[PDB]
DNA sequence: TCGAACTCAGACGCGGCG
DNA sequence: CGCCGCGTCTGTTGAGCCGATG
RNA sequence: AUCGGCUCA
């Protein structure tokens, strides 16, 4: 997705919802401190989010499920 | 010519203009139509508040940029409330309802 | 802090005191010697605030310990100094004054309320007369103005039973005295009586205003002021100069004048000075105030020192310099720069260049962050100095930061949305912004001194938007019409055209190769020529299978150049793409075909490779132009000599008087034009194919290699006309008036030209130059009005669920093909099922997106009219749906909800405006003659003549689609029969281009009854022949004795009864109109097909259609069908007794008969049929025909003006603008709202779908429909910020202030003002989530 | 408060008078 | 109803430079 | 800050 962002569009559906999803993922990598999935190859967080979306790993419901799991398990392990 | 941060006006709090006094370029309404046709909506929110008029916004934006976090806290372009006071000085009760 | 809506009212004196912080009394500003604010002056620190943070004035308390402690000895609160911007003040006037806006604006809003005329109110307020408030004596009445003289007589005659006084106090008394209930109810009850238009309109306006005051909550007496407010200091600073001078806004001056007048009038009022002093002082106070409000309105503007008017308050909001346009819709911006552009061809089309130091100044804080993170600099100052000294680690970091970080390039003016794009930097050294070649056609940029601006996106969302929406490789189809926008321009095409061509002799003739690679080796080693015909072996791939490739090989017969090209075509294209000499049309087809088959990414790679190889193989040939190339034809002396001989002979014949004046002129220009044409043809027969070269034998001729001819043939630059300028005669030239001068230019640009030939070229040259510089004004103005009307509309809902729309048919009419069906149906969605001439073949579930395959299938059959779903009919309120609109032209699929549609349409319709201001009916092709709804009759000779305007001649092919269409007048002669195959080149219709016949389709006697000459007619016997008929005089010459009697022949039988129209009992006797002079006299019949009587005979167009402007020749239409009649005659103009078959007649007014009519006194018509002739007013069409009539009228006319000059825009962009004109309706019946007030139509359709549901049977109202120009439908809208933002700010703001409206924040401008997220595009989802939360609590 | 201003022009709506 | 005359209100977008005045 | 004048695409 360095040059053309054609595949991810079909992979989600809009030129717009792609922007919000990719921005949210790149935020999670920017400050939240999570680790990426696809290898870096010396590339910024934004293109990394786009590659993850294109390959088929970070959808929307996947984000929701994953954050729900981490929240519940850390809260339960707090005690 | 090129600018990243400099002077600011007095009555309306947005950057000066022309190379002689180290000002920023102009983003006339034609460019605003161009940027609405595309569908980009965050970009001109950025160009309307935190690079021009929103004071708290611009200081905190510079803080975040130099700090490594790329985000944005917007407010209200304060030349708008300049307009509010110019209208309600005529004897017209312009004033904006609350939530 | 957050809010939802904004609200206007009127401000009452308690409110004014509630805002303020302390009265202002004396007009001193500051001591000019000690720079301190005077106490109780226009800058006092007691009233407004401190001057420095947390310090008082005298200087006792300081800086945090005394927070809020109002110091006692100087009296200034100890808080920040960002309070000079917020606190207000007030002056208490000695006597009331009158607000201008509510007096001198159009209809005055005071004179309308009291109802007395304006002049009276001025003459009272100018201190000229008195007025009576209330007289207990009933002989006088309220409001009757009284001059001082009769005021005396009144004073002594009664004296005390009356109240009379002068000035603003009187108007307060009257404005207090009256109620708002009883007048409302009286006018309401007594309105219903007599529906005179004046009375109806006036009473509606009066009722509306009174009801507005009652309902809103205001009170009228607040219109005239008694406490002024004062705006804070920092909103009107006083800036120092170099040398003790002070520059201040005019507001301080305007305030000083009022302060002084107020103080002095108070003084004179305390001591009870004699009356005239008080009168003059009060009038001068009035003038000072209402010059402060807005300067040049009441009298003449009060100028400053420099003979220039002052700057009021009301002109710090208007104009091109006010707030709304200069400072609130377009900001200044930082993080930006600008410079001069220049080319670089080593790039790839998602890149651009940046000079080192521009990029080192824009990306500064990112650099600070990276340095501090790496640990090279501990603090910020270390980073400042390390960056300024420019140590190499800074260059390494800077190269790190800009990677993967797009910037935005812009060029002003930005006419359309391709004006700013998002590129990806590459650092270079120098001072100019390099830029790709292929993307200069979109910007409209040339490299001769243009300039370009650079912005950066800061945040993390905006960066993804600059990558996924507006990058350079994502938009390669223009949204006006899906034609690609990266055509290879002017130099690459000449390389592609010089590679792929063939010479007849070169070398390596006829030897065989094994692939493209050995062709490259041979051309490069110098054993073969770049173009010398050969046969090679190639391997080409087709993917005709189920989506996967298959390979086939063969020996093809081609040159060496084409076999070099075949190395870059990308494995999906047939080889016949390359076997030709590649003018730029072939290159554009090449790219388009790649896009169709293989998708996007191969198209980008392939386009870039074409650019590279074109450049490389165009420099390698060397292609210069020299004075030997302009080749003069040899046969040029003879042609001009012959033409001059001919003109000399015509001049001789004239001087002998044989021929007239104008005939000589016309014949001379014709002969000169013919000489021009054959000189040009001789030239081009010498250039194109004259290289004669020999190989393996005798001689052959091939197309040439003349540098001018290659630059003009392939399509790089130039054309045939301009080569003609350079070699042949350069034509005839026109003088400024517009005429054509007689003796033409004769020399060209190679032979050089004379003196006065040059002095004549200058005329046309300056006319062109002067026009090019004075279009742009009103072009830009028109674009602005369109964008401002179509602003709001966005695509909201998915499927509107409406039923049928409009119908599409070809418009090849007049001549041959103008628009097929294909280009008027690609993209739409079918409004129903279209049957097929092979029936039981239904094609839709009532609606399918008609993409290419379906238009092709529909082409293979023979249908010629479809019905499509148009955005003028969609029902969804506040937007449209996603099917009515259809295909998204740029993307290539169905449109996805959330786009902005108004702005795209307005930009793409107002952008080409820069190029813009610059007998017999013959069958032409064989085919059947078809006439439908036609009345005709076989003539006396045996052929056809028409008695119905309704049908016109349709020439139909063997399949059914109409080949051609012609309009033919009434009763003309035809040379064929209906429903037969007719040969082409045939005069199928004939008539004298002046003569209109009055034929009798019926058969019988014609005898003179009802006409007695000198009364309706006169006897004018043709002295040349002897036979004539009683001449129907024109209305002017026909006398008043028979003026009221229609000149009427009686088409009779042998018995005497009126001849009935065949098949019906309607008598048919010709009540002949004027100029219908019959030829055949009494006792003489007129049978079928015999002539009784012969009746001889730029940019503002576009900017005037879209304005709903009215022309001045209204072609009256037929209001109701059926027979017609006439009535009383020529009282200025005649009357028109319409004659409904079973309805009522008396509808009639004057008639323009001064032009030739159509209908006779006794004819049966259908509604909407012309009467007189001329253009039309669109309001009439909308009244009498529906909404589809007006849409089709507008679209075809505007499309005509555009299409005359080879500019094609799609058709949707005309329809949406019209759909933003018809959104206001007026009510005729009633039931919940008023009688005839204008009303947003969406609300009427919301009501009717509510109350006339099960709740009530029939009380929901009936509504007509209304049409408005764009400059007037923009102003009369719901929201008062979307209408006060561009034009008429004071009028709109005042009529909103009186009635107490409230804005609602729904459009797109309304949100770019206050700084929120647009409700369109990315900012959509969240923006409707806000609305969902507005509803659950 | 005397001192100019001039031939922009095209369109629209209102106040008088028939 | 129908002339006929009167005072408001509009007229491209970014930049570069130097006198004048307060 | 306003005004006048020249110039660029
Ligand atoms: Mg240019
Ligand atoms: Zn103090
Ligand atoms: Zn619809």
């Amino acid at each position: 997705a360095r040059v053309t962002v054609q595949d991810a569009v079909e992979k989600i559906g809009n030129r717009f919802d792609l922007v919000l999803v990719a921005a949210r993922r790149a935020r999670q990598m920017q400050v939240g401190g999570k680790d990426p999935l696809v290898p870096e190859e010396n590339d910024k967080t934004t293109v990394i989010a786009l590659r993850e979306i294109e390959e088929g790993l970070i959808n929307n419901q996947i984000l929701d499920v994953r954050e729900r799991q981490e929240q519940q398990e850390q809260e339960a392990a707090e005690l | 010519h090129a600018r990243s941060t400099g002077s600011y006006s007095l009555v309306t709090q947005q950057p000066l203009g022309g190379k002689a006094q180290f000002g920023g370029q102009r983003f006339g309404e034609m460019e605003v139509w161009a940027l609405e046709a595309y569908g980009a909506a965050y970009t001109l929110q950025e160009m309307l508040t935190v690079k021009s008029d929103d004071v708290n916004g611009r200081t905190k934006m510079y803080k975040n940029i130099v700090d490594g976090n790329h985000q944005m806290e917007p407010g209200m372009p304060e030349s708008f409330n300049v307009l509010l006071k110019e209208i309600r000085s005529l004897g017209i009760n312009i004033e904006l309802e609350d939530e | 802090e957050e809010f939802d809506a904004i609200k206007i009212a009127l401000a009452s004196p308690d409110m004014i005191r509630s805002w303020s912080f302390g009265e202002v009394k004396k007009p001193e500003t500051i001591n000019y010697r000690t720079f301190k604010p005077e106490r109780d002056g226009l800058f006092c620190a007691r009233i407004f605030g401190p001057v420095k943070d947390y310090e008082c004035l005298c200087g006792k308390y300081k800086r945090l310990k005394h927070r809020g402690v109002i110091c006692e000895k100087c009296g200034v609160e100890v808080t920040q100094t960002k309070v000079r911007r917020e606190r207000m003040g007030h002056i208490e006037l000695a006597s009331p004054t009158a607000h201008i806006w509510f007096l001198k604006s159009l209809p005055s809003r005071i004179g309308l309320l009291l109802d007395m005329p304006l002049r009276d109110i001025e003459r009272v307020l100018y201190f000229e007369s008195y007025v009576v408030i209330e007289g207990g004596m009933t002989n006088l009445e309220r409001q009757q103005i009284l001059t001082e003289e009769q005021y005396l007589d009144a004073l002594e005659e009664f004296g005390d039973e009356f109240d009379a006084k002068m000035g603003a106090e009187a108007i307060q008394a009257l404005l207090k005295s009256m109620d708002l209930e009883q007048e409302c109810e009286q006018l309401r009850e007594e309105l219903n009586e007599t529906n005179s238009e004046t009375k109806r309109k006036k009473l509606t306006k009066r009722i509306k205003l009174l009801e507005a005051f009652v309902q809103s909550g205001n009170k009228p007496e607040w219109m005239i002021l008694t406490v002024l407010p004062v705006l804070p200091p920092d909103l009107r600073p006083l800036v120092p100069l170099d040398g003790g001078r002070f520059a201040t806004s005019d507001l301080n001056d305007l305030y000083r004048r009022v302060i002084n007048r107020n103080n002095r009038l108070k003084r004179l009022l305390d001591l009870a000075a004699p009356d005239i002093i008080v009168r003059n002082e009060k009038r001068m106070l009035q003038e000072a105030v209402d010059a402060l409000l807005d300067n040049g309105r009441r009298g003449r503007a009060i100028t400053g020192s420099n003979k220039r008017p002052l700057k009021s308050l009301a002109d710090m909001i208007k104009g091109k310099q006010g707030r709304f346009r200069q400072n609130l819709l377009g900001k200044r911006v930082d993080y930006s720069g600008r410079s001069v552009i220049t080319v670089g061809p080593y790039l790839r089309l998602h890149q651009c260049g940046l000079p080192k130091k521009m990029a080192l100044e824009l990306f500064k804080p990112f650099i600070y962050g990276k340095l501090e993170l790496r640990g090279l600099a501990t603090t910020i100052k270390a980073a400042k100095k390390m960056v300024e000294r420019e140590e190499a680690v800074v260059w390494d970091i800077l190269d790190e930061v800009i990677r993967e970080h797009p910037v935005l390039l812009n060029r002003a003016p930005t006419l359309h949305r391709l004006g700013i794009q998002a590129f990806e930097p590459v650092l270079i050294e120098g001072k100019a912004i390099q830029l790709h070649p292929l993307v200069c056609a979109a910007y409209n940029a040339d490299f001769d001194g243009d300039q370009m601006a650079v912005h950066v996106p800061l945040t993390l969302e905006a960066q993804l938007e600059a990558r996924a929406l507006m990058m350079s490789t994502n938009n390669i189809l223009s949204p006006a019409n899906g034609e690609p926008i990266i055509v290879p321009s002017q130099d690459v095409v000449l390389g592609l055209y010089y590679m792929t061509r063939d010479c007849v002799n070169a070398k390596g003739e006829g030897m065989v190769l094994t692939g493209p690679k050995e062709a490259e080796r041979l051309y490069r080693s110098g054993l073969a020529s770049l173009h010398a015909r050969v046969k090679v072996r190639i391997t080409e791939y087709e993917k005709d299978a189920n989506g996967e490739l298959v390979a086939k090989t063969s020996l093809k017969d081609t040159t060496v150049g084409r076999a070099i090209l075949w190395m870059i075509v990308p494995k999906g294209l047939p080889y016949s793409i390359v076997n030709q000499a590649l003018g730029k049309k072939a290159i554009s087809k090449m790219l388009n075909t790649c896009y169709r088959i293989l998708g996007l990414k191969p198209t980008v790679i392939f386009a870039d490779q074409i650019m590279y190889t074109g450049f490389a193989y165009a420099a390698r040939s060397g292609a210069s132009v020299g004075i030997d190339d302009m080749v003069i034809p040899e046969k040029k002396h003879e042609i001009i000599s012959e033409a001059e001989a001919e003109v000399a002979e015509i001049q001789e014949q004239f001087q002998s008087g044989l021929v007239t004046a104008g005939e000589r002129y016309n014949k001379v220009i014709d002969i000169w034009a013919a000489a021009n044409d054959r000189v040009s043809k001789a030239m081009m027969d010498n250039l194109q194919t004259e290289t004669v070269i020999n190989r393996d034998g005798q001689e052959e001729k091939q197309v040439s290699f003349n540098s001018i001819y290659m630059m003009a043939d392939s399509g790089a630059r130039g054309s045939a006309a301009q080569i003609r300028q350079l070699a042949g005669m350069r034509g005839l030239m026109a003088k400024p008036d517009g005429s054509i001068i007689e003796t033409p230019i004769t020399a060209n640009f190679r032979e050089g030209l004379n003196v006065l030939q040059y002095f004549i070229s200058t005329h046309g040259a300056r006319k062109g130059l002067a026009d090019t510089a004075l279009k742009t004004a009103n072009s830009g103005y028109l674009t602005r009005r369109l964008v401002d009307v179509a602003q709001d509309l966005v695509v909201t809902e998915d499927d509107c669920g409406t039923h049928e729309g409009i119908m599409m048919t070809p418009v090849i009419e007049g001549g041959d093909v103008k628009e097929p069906l294909r280009d008027r149906v690609l993209g739409r969605v079918t409004a129903e099922d279209v049957l097929k001439p092979g029936t039981a073949d239904i094609l839709v579930p009532r609606n399918t997106l008609l993409h290419e395959q379906w238009c092709d299938l529909l082409e293979e059959n023979s249908v010629d009219a479809v019905k499509v779903r148009s955005v003028v009919s969609c029902d969804t309120d506040f937007g449209v749906c996603a099917h009515c609109y259809g295909r998204d032209l740029a993307r290539g699929h169905i449109i996805n909800k959330g786009e902005a549609i108004g702005v795209i349409a307005a930009q793409s319709i107002g952008e080409p405006g820069t190029q813009l201001t610059m007998s017999s009916i013959q069958v032409k092709n064989k085919g059947s003659i078809k006439l439908s709804n036609v009345k005709s009759v076989v003539n006396s000779s045996g052929k056809l003549v028409i008695t119905s305007r309704n049908t016109e001649l349709k020439l139909i092919d063997e399949f059914g689609r109409t080949k051609e269409s012609y309009k033919v007048p009434y009763g003309a002669v035809l040379a064929k029969g209906d429903g037969e195959q007719v040969a082409g080149g045939e005069t199928v219709a004939n008539w004298d281009p002046h003569t209109m016949p009055v034929i009798t389709e019926v058969s019988g006697f014609v005898r003179f009854t009802d006409m007695i000459d000198g009364q309706t007619i006169t006897r004018q016997t043709d002295e040349l022949t002897g036979l004539s008929s009683l001449v129907v005089l024109d209305s002017a010459e026909r006398t008043a004795g028979g003026k009221d009697l229609r000149p009427a022949l009686k088409i009779v039988d042998a018995q005497g009864n009126d001849v009935l129209i065949p098949g019906t009992d309607m008598p048919a006797q010709y009540f002949l109109p004027g100029k219908a002079i019959v030829q055949l006299e009494d006792g003489v019949q007129i049978s079928s097909g015999d002539t009784l009587a012969r009746i001889p005979q730029g940019l503002p167009r576009v900017a005037d259609l879209f304005e709903a402007r009215r022309p001045k020749e209204p072609a009256i239409l037929a209001e109701i069908s059926g027979i017609v009649s006439f009535g009383k005659e020529t009282k200025g103009k005649r009357r028109l007794v319409i004659t409904p078959v079973d309805g009522s007649d008396p509808y009639e007014e004057m008639i323009p008969k001064w032009r030739q009519l159509n209908v006779f006194e006794g004819e049966r018509v259908e509604r909407g049929d012309v009467i007189s002739d001329g253009p039309e007013a669109p309001h009439d069409i909308l009244r009498l025909r529906g909404v589809h009539a007006v849409t089709r009228y507008i679209v075809n006319e505007v499309q005509d003006v555009y299409r005359l000059q080879g500019v094609k825009i799609n058709d949707k962009h005309i329809e949406v603008i019209v759909r933003q004109m018809l959104r206001k309706a007026t009510i005729v019946n009633a039931g919940s709202s008023d009688f005839l007030e204008g009303e947003q139509v969406e609300y009427s359709r919301v009501k009717i779908a509510n109350r006339e549901l099960e709740a009530n049977g029939k009380v929901g109202a009936t509504y007509s429909r209304d049409l408005l120009g764009i400059t007037k439908a923009s102003l009369a809208t719901e929201s008062f910020i979307s209408a006060a933002s561009f034009q008429e700010t004071t009028r709109v703001l005042t009529e909103a202030a009186v009635a107490g409206k409230r804005d609602e924040l729904r459009g797109l401008k309304e949100n770019v003002i206050v700084g929120r997220l647009i409700p369109a595009g990315t900012g959509y989802a969240y923006h409707q989530d806000r609305m969902r939360r507005r509803a659950a609590g």
